[PDB]
């Protein structure tokens, strides 16, 4: 079963970011994508009223693996491929930026 | 030290039944009817259960040992002395064991027939977590040789697998002579001072 | 024997001579009747369904082996199992949970920076039974036991909102192997070995003569042997202990196929029993000796 | 037509010592772990272990007792002038003799005759940094005469050919590997130590008797720094359901909750820890409760610690005294300093994400051991151990002495500022004054270790014993002498135990540890000898190119996958967890890697790499693809069936490997490798025994001890020696009956016996069991005469 | 945030066809090594289950298929940057992974096992 | 000792006239008692004896 | 060290046959066995004496504390 | 996200406190003061089974497919050698081997009779 | 029974119990005159 490809995009467009099991978020916030110029490293950053989202690409995984995301058609049997970087995203809270004296007793 | 052509034929024929013994005993302890093949997937799963338990492995070792030792006794009873090329009184090796000058028929049988099952701390040969007794043998091998049963004799020579297993059992005794805190010195000193 | 004359032997045993009128099956049933039975030995599975509502609810279901299986392997009835759980096990479990709550609130965690030591539907009769057990236990709410078939025991435990998380399975497990169904004092296991030199005997892994005295229908009370010298001395006298010393020392030599003249053993035993007690060849036994110079040259 | 002796070849080589490559390369291959180990101390990539060691001990800070006088609250907080002292480079010179002006070369022969030490000048570039490098002062300080190893990187003999060695009063095929200390040849004995960068699930009753509600179960990883210094981290499962982190600093043990050491490494959520340990096996009630105990327990004990910085500060505050990191270093700096110096040091600094992933894996392995999913790893077995080489041990204690050297500089400054005050740190005069008031003779301290074997250290290294690290390289005969450099000891601490499992000869030792060569009595099974073809790893290379090969072979990255347990295969390279795969695919990668390894077509995959694959089993060893390339590893050559080429195998990977002994014993579908010669499993002395496969087991063992005690040839350069005592057989003879390996080690250079007419006869009546008769007329003719 | 240095913000982002009607829509994820060129291949042979075969310029590959957390971020508009995909959070319909497979040679027993 | 772990102390330095003499005219340099071999089982020495003789001739 | 004077077993002078043996192996290119036969060594005791001789003296002499280099 | 007896936040991923310890009708996260619950989280239950290896017994051993115990007499002594019995006079006699003392010392033989069952110890 | 001094000198009690003790080392057992020691060699002619 040989499946045909319609188009391939080597430019930044769609991205994938892994958080943790059971991540919902407000679904109204934006994520600013960044790029560095052999292999390009990507950085993700978001902002919320109570939370803050930060993501980056793994240096050991980027140069060795190339991730792509595609949309499949049930009748035409054609896939539209677009390169997507995997960003290891962590979420920081309002509770952060809290610290005591540099030297205690 | 030599057996006659007739006597050496008997040795090879009795030791030819020892190949089946390994799997036969392995099939008995595991409880499997019609005697399942050596490469049986259910048997290999059943032998793994035995590997993880010190008691279960003990039942497997004692059954296989008694069966292979019965094959050893047969070889020795047939070949010595009715199968030895040179016979008593002229066979000096045989003469020294019978006279009580030096050695026994057990030493004589290891020289002219076979070393037998190499017993380590009451059981057979130690086995790795992989189910292998040596890197040469198959994991969960149902063979007498894999368990430490040496068919080779000191006259003809012993195979490298048998050599390593003999090295284990040979050292085992010297290790016991190194780890033996029990001394009869103080026991006798306590009695003699009160009974003098 | 000789050096320490230990009253606390590593392997205390009793040799019970069985009659001729008692069969091989009867003797094996008798072995089971005396052998120590633990709750662990009759349990197959324990299912704890920790549910937090309103109160920590712990549904402990005791799935035992089949009634006919443990009754033929341990000589234990379903009635015998009921009494142990309703009187011993629950009181032991409640004490273990209370102790674990205290241990949780006592030390909150290890001290950081401070150095530690180096390594190197129910029936009417069932309802009256449950209600009486609730009055005797401070944390249980339900108690249902298989009285017809005898295969399970279910009981609910209610804890406070402040008790929070607890590892009940591990707590239950430890108390089951600590709970004794039936045990005859100082005896652990009674086995049936091959008849020693034609004599039909039973080897006990413990010593209690007075308990075996009650089994006159199975055991010949005038031939009950024991390796424990001090135990023999306490019940049967100095001459009996003396005879145990000469026999036991002989067993040590006979096993290694070494023959030592009984004239030697009898002398050693007579010297150990010279005071009417069981003295050992050491500083303690020597205290009762005339020569102070002999004593000075010992230690 | 025969396996003859070289007679014409021998005598020609006796007269003409080669001017090219020395004969018998196996003899130099025997001392390869000794010379190589010491060679890696200066030569090799990253500038050698000694330059890496001074890079790891770092700075040593002290503040001046002088005010700021600024026009303030800053004045009170002002600690004074900063003085950060360290060592940038470490130099070793070949043995020289100065007479104050022009230097002269001093060879080993001189050191032996002079009854002195074969020392090389130890230099080290001291860094005197003030107020965080506002002014730096450098000085190359002479730190005494460091005893140099013979035929090594810093020995005058290493380049010399057989001809040159004889012209310099040494043996034609001089092995080396030892140190000339006060006229006595002393060698550092090799030690059996836990395999580096591997989590080991161990059941020990010792763990229980230490603290309250402690179980037998636990995990133990021996993390090693690039400078070869080790730092062991232990995980404990408490009966409460709590997991504690055990470690050692100075000579004291310390315990910290694992959920604290996890949150200090990198910013994570409680669910990130949950996904990290528990994979797709979320329904496992056993794990669901144990993890809740950890997370709720941390929240109960430390509710204030809500971010990575607070955790680091709490850690810094409690360890500020023990780690001595003070008085300007913040609790955040001290906290990170604790992590960088203690937690999984094998992954090192700028690898906290890697340390976090490895720590979660250890918790899952710990829980698999408690439940029973995983069988405990055996520390006494050859598969779960490596060999601490002499040169590496020498480098470790050297690093310790330079750390002490820097501590002494600070101690002198502390003495100065706590009395007369003297002057400032910017003045070179003061530095020169402090430096000559400090004991800088590290050479004597290192000479002591080689003269007593006693380990004097502030940390005590990652070793149990404190004595017998050095032994006299006894040259009573060559057989005893060459065996010294192939001898390995489990440890002096293990010799004082009632356990017999340690002494037991195991199948894991096949081809690595000799089954024959072990002494009788007290050292039986403790004082082992390696196989003649066995080799020990000196360093690692191409290790950074392998993750790229693995990821291409279908290994899913650990940072994106987030799934752990024995249900899935874990891929690791030198203890660095790189990804996750299925157990089916796990073997496919392991088999395909070995194929491209033996093939000289792949540039990033070295032949010396260890591919430790562990298949899934019912209550067996913890599964995974644990690859290794690092130092100290036990390695041996075997013939790889496809391609028919040499392959290097380790004791860890061998356990699951099917290696046939003889090619005729190769079974289909159940064999992947075959031995070159079965002689590869025996030692040099064990191979030298004629027809050993016809002798009873303890007699072959006794021969090794006998050949070691024989009055043979201790050398031919005796007229330039001055040893305590030597035993020399006058009439040496070449054996007619011999193993061909006798020539491969050129044992004809040192005859150990004589060929005698022996009659098996009872005639005289004076010979019986332990007594034998010698011919008078033979003795009168000089038979068996010695001096 | 602003950090790190040498990183420029992504202003232009290409359109993604996202609808999710009902004859239904499918979103696929594929893993590929750096050695293979995506722009060269214009057709990919893939079938259901783990069984797959592929050969691109002497190199052999296998497309591993698995049924079953990762979060997909689709761009709603070029100025709106990236947002979380949702219909009613969103999960991939089918997940694939390309693994380079090498053919290990069969042991020549007639040549290696010699009496 | 031989290379087979058969060590023994020198009981006496027996004269060649009193020593047993071979058909060839050779008297042994060393005499080992036959009662040593049945307990030790050092057959390697036995094959070494006929190998050493073959190689000398 | 050097070739022993007389065979340890019987007493047949062997010391004059060492240099002559090497000449029979080098120049004459004979085998070990035939070379010993031409020297007059028929007993296996006399045979092994020269055949099994090492001659470590040539190795020992290369260390001379009486001559420079 | 709720798993077994554990309740985790959907925004940050922090483990939320037990509903019995905190104030009624409302539960809040320690990191961000998030609005919870939904009352649809339900009274959580966890089915924790026994270890199966926790209760080792003779009956549990009889539930194993492989043999766990040997019969009273169904275990015969395999090793037999032809030797004269000093007790009365028998041909069949059992034996055992082990290397005691130093590496120079010989091997000790442990004989056993079949007619009576008498052990023995003699080196030569 | 005496205070610690910065191994102390042994008292008369210590002299009588140094190791095995004066009674064991010099009374119950003693080094003797008119005695010799040597390695034993076998002899069937005596
Ligand atoms: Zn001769
Ligand atoms: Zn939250
Ligand atoms: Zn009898």
């Amino acid at each position: 079963s040989e499946i045909e490809i319609e188009s391939v995009q080597d430019q930044p467009s769609v991205a994938v970011g892994s958080f943790f099991k059971g991540f919902r978020a407000p679904s109204d916030t934006t994520f600013d994508l960044y790029k560095k110029k052999e292999k390009d490293e990507f950085v993700l950053h978001g902002e919320n009223e109570r939370l803050e989202y930060e993501g980056y690409t793994d240096s050991s995984s980027q140069a060795s693996n190339q991730y792509v995301v595609g949309l499949f058609n049930p009748e035409k049997k054609s896939i539209q491929l677009y390169k997507a970087p995997v960003l290891v995203s962590k979420v920081v809270s309002k509770s952060s930026k809290n610290l005591r004296g540099p030297k205690i007793k | 030290l030599r057996l006659t052509a007739e006597g050496n034929k008997w040795r090879t024929d009795i030791l030819k039944t020892s190949v089946d013994t390994g799997r036969e005993a392995a099939a008995e302890v595991t409880n499997l009817d019609k005697d399942t093949p050596a490469d049986d997937p259910e048997l290999l799963k059943r032998l793994q259960e035995i590997l993880r338990d010190n008691n279960k492995s003990g039942i497997l070792d004692a059954v296989t040992s008694s069966k292979v030792n019965a094959i050893t006794s047969q070889v020795v009873s047939k070949c010595v002395p009715d199968g030895t090329m040179k016979k008593f009184p002229c066979n000096s090796m045989q003469a020294m064991a019978l006279s009580g000058a030096k050695g026994s028929n057990v030493n004589v049988s290891q020289i002219m027939c076979l070393l037998g099952q190499q017993a380590l701390e009451g059981r057979r040969v130690p086995v790795m977590v992989s189910g292998k007794t040596l890197p040469s043998f198959k994991p969960y091998e149902t063979d007498a040789m894999a368990g430490g049963y040496v068919k080779g004799r000191f006259y003809s020579g012993i195979k490298p697998q048998e050599y390593y297993f003999h090295c284990m059992a040979g050292r085992e005794g010297l290790i016991d002579t190194a780890v033996k805190t029990s001394r009869s010195g103080y026991l006798q000193r306590c009695l003699t001072k009160q009974l003098e | 024997i000789v050096m320490t004359a230990s009253a606390a032997i590593k392997t205390p045993q009793m040799t019970l001579p069985i009659w001729n009128d008692v069969s091989d099956e009867q003797a094996d049933t008798f072995c089971k009747s005396i052998s120590k039975v633990l709750l662990s030995e009759v349990i197959d599975k324990v299912i704890v369904t920790e549910t937090t509502g309103t109160a920590r609810s712990y549904v402990i279901h005791m799935r035992f082996f089949d009634n006919n299986e443990y009754s033929e392997e341990y000589d234990v009835s379903k009635e015998e199992l009921q009494n142990v759980i309703s009187n011993q096990f629950i009181h032991l479990l409640e004490a273990a949970i209370v102790k674990e709550i205290k241990k949780q609130k006592r030390t909150t965690g290890p001290d950081i920076g401070v150095a530690v030591p180096r390594l190197q539907n129910m029936n009417k009769v069932q309802r009256d039974r449950q209600s009486a057990i609730i009055s005797h236990h401070r944390f249980i709410t339900k108690y249902n036991f298989d009285d017809e078939s005898g295969k399970w025991c279910e009981f609910k435990l209610e804890l406070a909102a402040d008790t929070e998380k607890l590892l009940m399975v591990n707590i239950v497990e430890e108390i089951c192997r600590k709970s004794i169904i039936r045990q005859i004092p100082h005896i652990d296991r009674c086995v049936h070995p091959e008849p020693e030199n034609g004599k039909r005997v039973l080897v006990t892994e413990g010593v209690n003569f007075q308990a075996m005295w009650d089994q006159e229908a199975f055991i010949d009370v005038d031939g009950i042997t024991s390796n424990d010298v001090a135990a023999v001395l306490k019940t049967y006298g100095v001459e009996a202990a003396r005879n145990t010393i000469v026999n036991e020392i002989n067993n040590v030599f006979s096993r290694y196929a070494i023959s030592v003249s009984f004239r030697h053993l009898d002398l050693i035993a007579d010297m150990m029993t010279r005071q009417g007690t069981y003295l050992a060849f050491n500083r303690q036994g020597m205290e009762t000796s005339t020569s102070s110079f002999m004593k000075m040259s010992y230690e | 037509r025969t396996a003859d002796f070289r007679t014409l070849e021998r005598e020609s080589r006796f007269i003409n010592p080669p001017k090219d490559k020395s004969a018998f390369p196996l003899l130099q291959e025997a001392v390869q772990p000794h010379i190589g180990s010491f060679n890696a101390l200066t030569e090799g990539p990253d500038g050698g272990l000694l330059n890496l060691g001074v890079k790891d001990i770092g700075e040593k800070v002290i503040f001046d007792g002088k005010p700021l006088n600024s026009e303030e609250i800053s004045n009170s907080g002002y600690l004074g002038n900063k003085l950060s002292v360290s060592v940038e480079q470490v130099s070793i010179a070949k043995p020289m003799s100065n007479d104050s002006a022009v230097e002269r070369k001093v060879y080993p022969s001189e050191s032996r005759q002079r009854l002195t030490s074969y020392r090389g000048k130890l230099l080290l570039k001291l860094k005197w940094s003030v107020n965080n490098g506002e002014e730096n002062l450098f000085e190359v300080r002479d730190c005494g005469g460091l005893p140099v190893m013979l035929q090594s990187n810093r020995c005058h003999l290493n380049k010399m050919s057989p001809y040159e060695l004889v012209q310099h009063k040494e043996e034609s095929d001089e092995i080396g590997g030892y140190f000339i200390v006060n006229g006595i040849e002393k060698l550092i004995r090799m030690l059996i130590v836990q395999r580096r960068n591997h989590p080991m699930a161990i059941i020990r009753p010792s763990f229980a008797n230490r603290g309250a509600s402690y179980s037998h179960y636990g995990i133990q990883i021996r993390s090693v720094r690039p400078d070869q210094t080790s730092q062991t981290n232990v995980l404990h499962y408490l009966n409460d359901g709590q997991v504690t982190f055990r470690f050692s600093w100075r000579k004291n043990e310390y315990l910290v909750p694992v959920v604290m050491i996890l949150k200090a490494l990198c910013h994570t959520s409680d669910r990130e820890i949950f996904d990290g340990i528990i994979g797709n096996d979320v329904k496992d009630s056993f794990l669901t409760d144990r993890l809740e105990l950890l997370l709720r327990g941390f929240k109960k004990r430390y509710p204030h610690l809500q971010n990575r910085t607070q955790v680091l500060q709490y850690l810094g505050d409690k360890f500020r005294v023990v780690f001595q990191a003070s008085p300007d270093q913040s609790d955040l700096e001290v906290g990170q300093e604790v992590l960088d110096r203690i937690v999984l040091v094998h992954l090192g600094k700028d690898g906290s994400q890697d340390k976090f992933r490895m720590l979660l894996f250890m918790i899952r392995k710990l829980y698999s051991l408690v439940a029973g999913e995983c069988s405990p790893d055996n520390p006494d077995a050859t598969q779960h151990q490596e060999v601490l080489l002499g040169g590496f041990l020498y480098g470790m204690i050297l690093k310790e002495k330079i750390d002490e050297y820097l501590q002494n500089i600070i101690a002198q400054v502390r003495m100065d500022i706590n009395r007369g005050m003297a002057i400032n740190f910017k003045d070179k005069r003061y530095m020169s004054r402090v430096l000559m008031r400090v004991n800088e003779n590290i050479g004597s301290k290192m000479q002591y270790f080689l003269s007593t074997g006693n380990l004097v250290s502030q940390s005590g290294l990652d070793l149990q014993q404190v004595s017998g690290y050095t032994v006299v390289a006894e040259k009573i005969n060559f057989y005893r002498f060459i065996s010294h450099f192939r001898m390995v000891h489990r440890g002096s601490f293990f010799a004082q135990l009632k356990t017999t499992t340690v002494r037991k000869l195991l199948p894991e030792s096949w081809g690595f540890l000799c089954p024959v060569h072990t002494p009788d009595g007290s050292p039986c099974g403790l004082l082992n000898h390696f196989a003649h073809k066995c080799r020990i790893s000196t360093q690692q290379s191409d290790v950074s190119r392998i993750p790229s090969i693995l990821y291409s072979l279908g290994v899913a990255p650990a940072s994106h996958t987030f799934a752990a347990g024995p249900s899935l295969c874990c891929v690791q390279i030198d203890g660095k967890i790189i990804g996750w795969v299925s157990h089916e695919q796990g073997k496919i990668i392991a088999d395909t890697l070995r194929y491209w390894k033996v093939e000289g077509k792949t540039p990033g995959l070295p032949i010396d790499l260890e591919i430790g694959y562990v298949p899934p089993s019912t209550r067996g060893q913890y599964p995974g693809l644990y690859l290794f390339g690092g130092h100290s590893r036990m390695l041996r050559p075997v013939r790889y069936l496809p391609l028919d080429k040499e392959d290097i195998v380790g004791p860890f990977e061998q356990v699951y490997m099917n290696i046939a002994v003889t090619p005729q014993e190769i079974q289909n579908n159940v064999h992947t490798h075959v031995e070159f010669t079965p002689t590869n499993i025996l030692s040099i002395l064990a191979n030298l025994t004629p027809f050993s496969d016809f002798n009873q087991s303890p007699r072959n063992m006794y021969q090794c001890q006998m050949g070691k005690q024989t009055m043979g040839t201790p050398g031919v350069a005796l007229c330039h020696r001055s040893d305590n005592k030597l035993y020399r057989l006058q009439t040496g003879q070449t054996p007619i009956v011999k193993a061909n390996l006798y020539d491969d080690y050129g044992m004809d250079n040192f005859p150990n016996g004589f060929n005698a007419v022996v009659a098996v006869i009872s005639y005289t009546g004076y010979d019986m069991d332990d007594a034998m008769i010698i011919n008078k007329s033979a003795d009168e003719r000089g038979f068996g005469y010695g001096t | 945030f602003s950090i790190p240095d040498g990183f420029k913000k992504c202003k232009h982002l290409k359109n993604f066809p996202l609808n999710g009607d009902n004859k239904q829509q499918q979103v696929w994820l594929i893993k590929f090594p750096s050695n293979v060129d995506i722009s060269k291949l214009k057709s990919l042979p893939v079938d259901f289950e783990s069984s797959t075969t592929m050969t691109i310029d002497k190199h052999d590959y296998k497309i591993m298929d698995d049924t079953d957390n990762m979060t997909l971020l689709v761009p709603s508009e070029s100025k709106e940057s990236l947002k979380i995909a949702s219909t009613a959070p969103l999960q991939f319909d089918k997940v694939f992974s390309v693994s380079e497979t090498a053919k290990i040679p069969a042991i020549d027993y007639s040549k290696v096992r010699v009496p | 000792s031989s290379r087979h772990g058969q060590k023994g102390v020198c009981s006496r330095k027996w004269p060649t006239i009193d020593m047993p003499f071979s058909e060839t005219g050779i008297q042994p340099d060393i005499i080992i008692n036959p009662h040593a071999f049945p307990s030790r089982m050092t057959i390697g020495m036995f094959v070494e004896s006929l190998a050493g003789k073959a190689g000398a001739l | 060290m050097i070739v022993p004077v007389r065979c340890f077993s019987c007493g047949k002078v062997v010391g004059d046959k060492w240099e002559s043996y090497l000449n029979l192996l080098q120049e004459d290119e004979l085998d070990e066995g035939t070379a010993l036969s031409r020297l007059g060594l028929k007993r296996y005791c006399c045979r092994r004496m020269i055949l099994t001789h090492v001659d470590l003296i040539e190795k020992f002499l290369r260390y001379n504390p009486l001559e420079k280099r | 996200s709720v798993v077994g007896s554990l309740i985790f936040c959907l925004d940050c991923g922090d483990l939320l406190e037990n509903p019995n310890a905190v104030l009624g009708s409302n539960v809040e996260c320690s990191q961000c003061k998030a609005i919870y619950p939904k009352s649809q989280f339900s009274n959580l239950k966890v089915v924790t089974t026994t270890a199966d290896d926790a209760f080792p017994s003779s009956l549990r051993a009889k539930k194993s497919v492989v043999k766990t115990s040997l019969k009273k007499n169904e275990l015969k002594d395999g090793a037999t050698i032809k030797e004269k019995c000093p007790q009365c006079g028998n041909e069949e006699m059992n034996y055992h081997t082990l290397q005691l003392r130093s590496a120079d010392e010989g091997a000790t033989v442990f004989y056993t009779c079949t007619s009576c069952g008498y052990k023995f110890r003699t080196n030569n | 029974k005496a205070q610690g001094r910065t191994v102390p000198i042994p008292g008369v009690k210590q002299a009588l119990e140094k190791k095995e003790g004066l009674f064991r080392k010099h009374m119950m057992g003693k080094r003797v005159n008119y005695a010799a020691r040597s390695v034993i060699s076998p002899d069937p002619n005596i």
